[PDB]
């Protein structure tokens, strides 16, 4: 059947897909398309990166806020290079460090 | 045979007269079978299969009024344990009948 | 209008025929069964209720018999 | 036995039979290996029986061996993946053409969309 | 080929429809199926509930043989050759409160018949 | 830095789930990966941090969650030595399985939905692990369970896999109902939905029956282990991820975070889920459904050894962890078996050409499973069976089931290696890229690593029991594969029969429950309510 | 796949010849299996062989209906899943 | 023998490449008793 | 019980403490495991080969606790009669 003036404007079937799958291409879902790989791929993964560690800062702003320890660690631990509420840690025998 | 009625552009006409059929809502409709039409109707419609018989009478007491008659047994049970937990008086439910007056606890009082 | 009934045979060679049919009525259980089996497992579902009304009964058994015993307790001393 | 299974002819019926005994003998076996001499063995069963006239024995040992073929069904059938009881069979089945899209559906008579009540 | 497999269509209905055929599941696709798959139709292995039914009446004995012995027939004094783990006093009081606990089957303590007690403790709170 | 790895997570599942038509398959398969191995490099710090160095955390997002009157709760996060392991074991399996994917989901419509759905459901086994209070346990509880949902029921024009998916959801439903009534009992008598508060020494049988009776739900135990057969239907991913860590453990963690069970409930309950399982994956013949059975029988291990002593909780979780690994590596290298060879039955695998790692995995693995000398499977497995010796019942039931693990596991071997090859003679290929080579190194190295750090503080504490005590689980073992090497028969063919139909669980409940429910829906609308009391 | 019937002749009288009494040079792309030399139970055999050698499974009421050489390799050409 | 010859058939199976080998399923195991039995001299 | 009585308590409550040692610990062996629990944490990883002689320290006190349990055992079940 002669294909439809939209069609155009639809994209190809993509290097993934199997060719003998056949699937309506007009259907959009916020997933993606049945094998999607679109055009432009590359900025936008460097965009999601970059939202994702500004959203791991903020995280980490608001976690460190409110990490709260109240009772020393046996040993160093890697929290007291970031935040400054450690208590001073105290080892098994009780002598503080 | 098929053509785009709707129109972005807000230039949009409905061609009543057009030999093309129009992609409009209508274009989505499921197809429909009879016998399946037929079910929905009887299925609706099966008051009118409805008859007394003593199997009838029998599963809707057994399961309606047999869970209704386990639910009130239950919850006066509850109450009556409530009663003996909280010190109440017991306490003049309705179908109970008990020569106490209490009802609601007074706030005021000390049980 | 109304969608076909004829069914497409193009793959009946290589799934098979749908000739063979369900022997199922569409019969629900009896009412007899029904009973037995709803009185059977309703009680199992309310195992909290058979609990609180067992060790109920043996609290208020404990206290009256206790009760009893004061009684007779009192009466002759 | 099934219907469909009795409803056949006798030769047809015999057939079935092998075809489902080396089926069973496939599913209740652990590898290959084991099932050639099984199907050998279930060669010589039903070739030992072939000769005999008598239809009342027949009628014997049909019955018999369509009850040990009913008793011994596995309750896991080997079945390639892509056929009907298969793994593969439907995960993603291929979507047939003459779809019905409707283009541009709330630019249709936009500011007239909604339900009307309608009275005499 | 996982995507794009031929299929088998179901053959439309062309007969009058039973009133509980919500029993049946039907996408479509050839192989409809029952509801719950058992309740109806083809059993799995041609084996009915009774010739499960008796199979479990042959293993249930055998299975609870082993649970019976020690629950039932075995006693603290006689379940093991030694008594729970010893514990200093302040510890042992401790622990003795769990109702969960491994030192309330010490009957070399002179609490013992109150610790027990403790371990057959109420089904349901009293208040 | 602690909420850094739950945030990684659910931006994966954000950014794959709602954004993927921007970023593609590809980009959903860096953006995965990257974020997982980002939150594996936080959960090491939080592990190194709570376990080695002794330093709890208490993180409170925001207050009045709940704020009804007395009724009040938190949103806020304990990272716990349990917590700890749990969350390290979660993310290294997490990040593995979405290593595999990459290569596995790519002949699969939707791989960008699929990993946002895995990533989602790894965000809520960790609510669930590191909450400080009933209710967040409860949020990531259901979370895992609508995740599941979704995931076994991912091929939808499949009837099987939908109906498998309905199954999971109405038994997990029964299960947190029961954890419900068990969470409200502990608010009323408590004051406080925290753990902190939680504490009692004694509770009345009816907290612990209703805590027991959710707690068997996720972890599958008897009368509530028909979902995790079915969940086969699913894709190898999903399956990886539920029977090592997220689904099955839930249970046995809750179990070991609140210690309100009851000794005598817990240890039948195991003992008879373990047998059961081994007996059960005895008579299955495709390779997914024999290790769901041994999930099974691990699961009655770990349930089992809670009533055996003080230190059973910390045995119980030793072996949850370590059981996470091997498990999640047998169904990856089952599904990428099933992938070359286009089959899912036993039978028709053979000897053939392949790559090194995955079958050295394997192998490894079911050396794990069976209980081989000196690995950490056999540590925390020998933890279990050495100190149940004190209850006689328990003890004899896990040593026959250790000997049918050891005889089910040691066929399943021979079937897929020894074997001659059983396929057909067709063009059959699965072609496999450095990323699930990645993926089985880091399974490898968790194995590894056991060893050397071990699962519990008390692993290798002696139990004073004699030689021949102790070193028997050995000698059943070894004889167990043995017997499963020569493939010889156990059952005859009634009980082969009878343990291919897993007991008839599902036969009972369809020929009664399901009719008697359906009978009361027939009661209730058709004679009632559009009947009796419906007009001409 | 759409196998051509060239193959899929080339591989029936592969599987047709390992039959002890059928000789070699009587198996034709047309010949039915009585002049064969193939009896009922013979047939069968040979219908389960070809299901594995085209890796298919043959629903049953077809496998009556192939008793030629001819008609097998035309049910095995109409097979889009034949491998 | 009567019926068809299902060995014959299938005797393909026996391929090289279809057969067992004992370094794909133990890849590195020679090496660490190697090394275990050198480190054994060593310690002792 | 009275005859085999219990053995000094080396280990006391503010240690106990210090080390953060569970209440199901303090088994008149507490010391040892605090020993046991210090070097272990001490070495995550090489803890099986560095922490052995600990290891070996607490066993063996445990054994000798485990053979005063099995006296009391005796002492008791010969006192009711049993043996
Ligand atoms: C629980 C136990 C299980 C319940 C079932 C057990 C068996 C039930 C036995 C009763 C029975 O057989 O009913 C059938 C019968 C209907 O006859 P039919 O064979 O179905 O067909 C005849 C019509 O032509 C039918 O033609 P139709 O199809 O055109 O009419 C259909 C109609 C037919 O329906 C009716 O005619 C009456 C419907 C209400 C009945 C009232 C309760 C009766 C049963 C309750 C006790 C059962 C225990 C046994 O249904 C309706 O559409 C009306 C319903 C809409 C209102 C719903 C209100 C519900 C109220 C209670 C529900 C019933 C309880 C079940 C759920 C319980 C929930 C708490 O119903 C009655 O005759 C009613 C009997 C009891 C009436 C109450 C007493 C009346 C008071 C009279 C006082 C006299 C005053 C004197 C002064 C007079 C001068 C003014
Ligand atoms: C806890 C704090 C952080 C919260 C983050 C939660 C994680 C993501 C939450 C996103 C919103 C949750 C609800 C999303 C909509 C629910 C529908 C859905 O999830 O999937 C849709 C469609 O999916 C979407 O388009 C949106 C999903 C985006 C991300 C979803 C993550 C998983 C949902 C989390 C579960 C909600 C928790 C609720 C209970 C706590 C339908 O999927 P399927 O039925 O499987 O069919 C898909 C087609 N196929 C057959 C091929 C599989
Ligand atoms: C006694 C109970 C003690 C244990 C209780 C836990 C289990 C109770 C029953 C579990 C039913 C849940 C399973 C389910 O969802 O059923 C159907 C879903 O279909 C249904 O909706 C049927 C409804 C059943 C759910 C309720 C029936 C049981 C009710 C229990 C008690 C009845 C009344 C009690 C008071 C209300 C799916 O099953 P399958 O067909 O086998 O699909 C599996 C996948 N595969 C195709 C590969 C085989
Ligand atoms: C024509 C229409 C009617 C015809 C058919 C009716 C047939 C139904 C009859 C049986 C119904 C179930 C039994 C309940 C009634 C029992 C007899 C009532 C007398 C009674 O209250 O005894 C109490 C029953 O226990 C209890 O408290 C209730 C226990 C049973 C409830 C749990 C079993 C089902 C669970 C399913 C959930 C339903 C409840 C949900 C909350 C215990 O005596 P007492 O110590 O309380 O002293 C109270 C002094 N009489
Ligand atoms: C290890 C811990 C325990 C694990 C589970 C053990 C369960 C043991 C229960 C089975 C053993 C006792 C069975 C009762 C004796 C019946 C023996 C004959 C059976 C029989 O004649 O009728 C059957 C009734 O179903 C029945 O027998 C149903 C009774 C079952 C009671 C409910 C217990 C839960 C069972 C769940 C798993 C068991 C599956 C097999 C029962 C089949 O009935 P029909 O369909 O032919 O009726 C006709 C439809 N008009
Ligand atoms: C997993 C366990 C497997 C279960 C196996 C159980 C199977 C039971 C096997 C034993 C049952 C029998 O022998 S059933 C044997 C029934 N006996 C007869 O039918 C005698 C008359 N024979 C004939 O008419 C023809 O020779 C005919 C044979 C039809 C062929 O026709 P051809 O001359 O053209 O080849």
């Amino acid at each position: 059947v002669p294909e439809p003036p939209y069609a155009k404007y639809l994209a190809n079937k993509s290097h993934y897909c199997p060719p003998d799958f056949h699937y309506s291409r007009e259907i959009y879902a916020p997933y993606g398309g049945y094998f999607n790989d679109p055009k432009g791929w590359r900025t936008n993964t460097a965009i999601a990166t970059l939202v994702m560690l500004a959203g791991a800062y903020a995280v980490f702003c608001f976690g460190n806020a409110r990490e709260e320890r109240l009772r020393a660690p046996k040993g160093w631990i890697p929290s007291q290079l970031w935040n400054d509420n450690v208590p001073t840690p105290v080892d098994y025998r009780g002598k503080v460090l | 045979s098929s053509r785009i009625a709707g129109d972005t552009t807000g230039k949009y006409t409905p061609n009543i007269f057009s030999p093309e059929t129009p992609m409009d809502r209508s274009f989505s409709h499921v197809p429909k079978n009879p016998f399946w039409e037929a079910w929905v109707f009887r299925r609706d419609n099966i008051q009118r299969e409805f008859v007394w018989t003593w199997q009838t009478i029998f599963d809707l007491a057994t399961f309606v009024g047999g869970l209704y008659v386990a639910m009130y047994a239950t919850a006066s049970f509850c109450s009556r344990q409530n009663d003996k937990r909280n010190g109440y008086p017991e306490r003049n439910y309705y179908f109970s009948d008990s020569k106490s007056n209490f009802v609601i606890p007074d706030e005021r009082e000390f049980y | 209008n109304y969608a076909s009934l004829k069914a497409d045979t193009s793959m009946d060679h290589v799934f098979g025929d749908s000739t063979n049919k369900l022997n199922y009525d569409f019969q629900l259980m009896s009412s007899k069964e029904a009973f037995f089996w709803n009185y059977t497992l309703y009680p199992i579902v309310g195992f909290p209720i058979f609990l609180y009304l067992y060790q109920f009964n043996k609290l208020e058994n404990f206290e009256a018999e206790i009760a009893a015993a004061k009684a007779a307790k009192a009466a002759s001393e | 036995a099934s219907e469909a299974v009795l409803r056949l002819p006798h030769k047809l019926r015999v057939m079935r039979m092998y075809r489902t005994g080396l089926k069973e003998i496939v599913n209740w076996s652990y590898g290959r290996h084991e099932f050639y001499p099984r199907a050998n063995a279930l060669r010589m069963e039903f070739e030992a029986n072939k000769e005999l006239s008598d239809r009342e024995q027949i009628r014997k040992l049909v019955l018999h061996g369509e009850d040990l073929l009913a008793r011994f069904r596995h309750w896991e059938p080997t079945i390639r993946s892509e056929f009907v009881g298969g793994t593969v069979y439907g995960v993603w089945p291929q979507h047939c053409k003459d779809v019905k899209f409707v283009p541009n559906p709330a630019y249709i008579d936009e500011f007239k969309q909604g339900d009307t009540v309608l009275l005499y | 080929a996982g995507a794009g497999g031929p299929v088998k269509l179901s053959p439309p209905v062309d007969k009058p429809l039973p009133y509980n055929y919500d029993f049946w599941m039907d996408n479509g696709i050839y192989p409809g199926q029952p509801i719950y798959d058992g309740m109806f139709g083809s059993m799995v292995g041609n084996m009915s509930l009774e010739y499960m039914a008796k199979g479990w009446l042959v293993l249930l004995p055998i299975l609870s043989a082993p649970f019976v012995y020690e629950h039932c027939i075995a006693d603290d004094v006689t379940r093991n050759p030694f008594v729970p783990r010893q514990y200093p006093s302040e510890v042992r009081e401790f622990l003795a409160l769990f109702k969960n606990g491994f030192v309330l089957n010490d009957y070399s303590q002179p609490d013992y018949e109150e610790m027990k007690r403790r371990q057959s403790g109420l089904l349901t709170p009293i208040y | 830095m602690f909420l850094l790895a739950v945030y990684f997570l659910f931006f994966s599942a954000i950014a794959n789930g709602f954004f993927g038509r921007y970023l593609g398959v590809r980009g959903s398969q860096l953006l995965g990966p990257s974020a997982l191995f980002l939150a594996l490099l936080c959960s090491g710090t939080i592990f190194y941090e709570v376990c080695i160095q002794g330093c709890s955390t208490n993180i409170k997002l925001f207050e009045n969650f709940v704020y009804s009157n007395e009724l009040n709760v938190s949103a806020s996060f304990l990272y716990d030595p349990l917590a700890a392991t749990m969350t390290l074991t979660v993310v290294w399996i997490s990040c593995a399985v979405h290593a595999y994917q990459n290569l596995y989901m790519r002949g699969d419509g939707s791989q960008t939905l699929f990993t946002s759905y895995l990533s989602a459901f790894t965000g809520f086994m960790l609510i669930l692990v590191a909450g400080q209070n009933l209710v967040m346990l409860f949020i990531g509880w259901e979370g895992i369970g609508v995740c599941s949902y979704l995931l076994i029921g991912y091929y939808g024009s499949r009837v099987s896999a939908v109906k498998s998916a309905n199954k999971s959801l109405i038994v997990n439903k029964i299960s947190d109902g029961f954890l419900l009534g068990s969470m409200l009992y502990l608010w009323f008598y408590t004051g406080s939905f925290s753990y902190c508060s939680l504490a009692t020494f004694q509770i009345p049988d009816v907290v612990s029956i209703l805590v027991l009776l959710g707690a068997i739900g996720k972890s599958s135990q008897l009368f509530f282990h028909v979902w995790l057969a079915d969940a086969m239907e699913g894709p190898t991913p999903v399956s990886a991820l539920i029977h090592a860590a997220t689904l099955v453990t839930a249970g046995i963690y809750v179990l070991c975070k609140l210690n309100l069970h009851s000794q005598s409930a817990v240890g039948i309950l195991g003992a008879a889920t373990a047998l059961m399982g081994g007996l059960f994956g005895l008579a299955a013949n495709d390779l997914k459904r024999v290790i769901a059975f041994s999930t099974c029988s691990q699961l009655g291990y770990m349930m089992a050894v809670l009533s055996t002593c003080d230190d059973g909780a910390d045995f119980a979780m030793g072996h949850l962890v370590s059981h996470a690994g091997f498990k999640a590596t047998l169904f990856l290298s089952a599904g990428l078996s099933i992938a070359k060879e286009n089959n899912n039955f036993l039978n028709r695998y053979g000897s053939r050409q392949g790559s090194p790692t995955l079958s050295f995995a394997t192998t490894i693995a079911s050396l794990n499973l069976l209980g081989f000398p000196e690995l950490g499977g056999f540590y925390s497995k020998e933890s279990i069976l050495n100190n149940a010796y004190i209850n006689q019942g328990v003890s004899i039931i896990l040593t026959l089931a250790t000997f049918l693990t050891a005889f089910y596991t040691s066929k399943v071997l021979a079937q897929l290696y020894l074997f001659p090859y059983g396929n057909g003679r067709q063009q059959k290929s699965f072609d496999i890229d450095a990323t699930t080579l990645i993926c089985f190194g880091l399974l490898l190295s968790e194995m590894l690593l056991r060893i050397f750090t071990g699962s519990s503080l008390s692993q290798n504490m002696t139990t004073n029991l004699p030689a021949h005590i102790k070193n028997l689980p050995f000698w059943v073992a070894l004889s167990g594969a043995l017997s499963g090497l020569a493939t010889t028969n156990l059952f005859s063919s009634n009980f082969m029969r009878f343990f291919g139909n897993r007991g008839g669980f599902d036969v009972f409940y369809a020929r009664k429950c399901s009719n008697v429910f359906y009978h009361n829906a027939y009661v209730s609308y058709t004679l009632l309510d559009r009947g009796f009391l419906k007009l001409y | 796949h759409g196998l051509d019937r060239d193959t899929v002749t080339e591989r029936v009288i592969h599987v047709a010849k390992h039959f002890e009494k059928v000789d070699p040079n009587k198996i034709t792309p047309t010949a039915t299996f009585e002049e064969l030399g193939l009896d009922s139970l013979d047939t069968v055999e040979l219908v389960m062989a070809l299901e594995e050698e085209f890796g298919l499974e043959i629903p049953d009421n077809e496998a009556d209906k192939i008793t030629t050489m001819a008609d097998a390799i035309s049910y095995v050409v109409s097979n889009p899943l034949a491998k | 023998k009567i019926g068809f010859q299902w060995e014959k058939y299938e005797a393909w199976r026996y391929h090289p490449l279809l057969r067992f080998n004992k370094n794909t399923m133990f890849p590195g195991v020679g090496l660490g008793a190697a090394a275990f039995a050198v480190y054994y001299v060593v310690d002792t | 019980a009275d005859r085999f009585p219990p053995p000094k308590m080396v280990a006391t409550q503010e240690e106990m403490d210090n080390a953060d040692i569970p209440y199901k610990y303090r088994d008149y062996c507490a010391h040892l495991i605090i020993d046991f629990k210090e070097c272990r944490y001490g070495h995550p990883l090489t803890w099986r080969i560095n922490c052995a002689h600990e290891l070996h320290h607490y066993n063996k006190c445990s054994y000798i606790e485990f053979k005063r349990r099995v006296a009391i055992a005796i002492e008791e079940k010969k006192r009711r009669g049993l043996m």
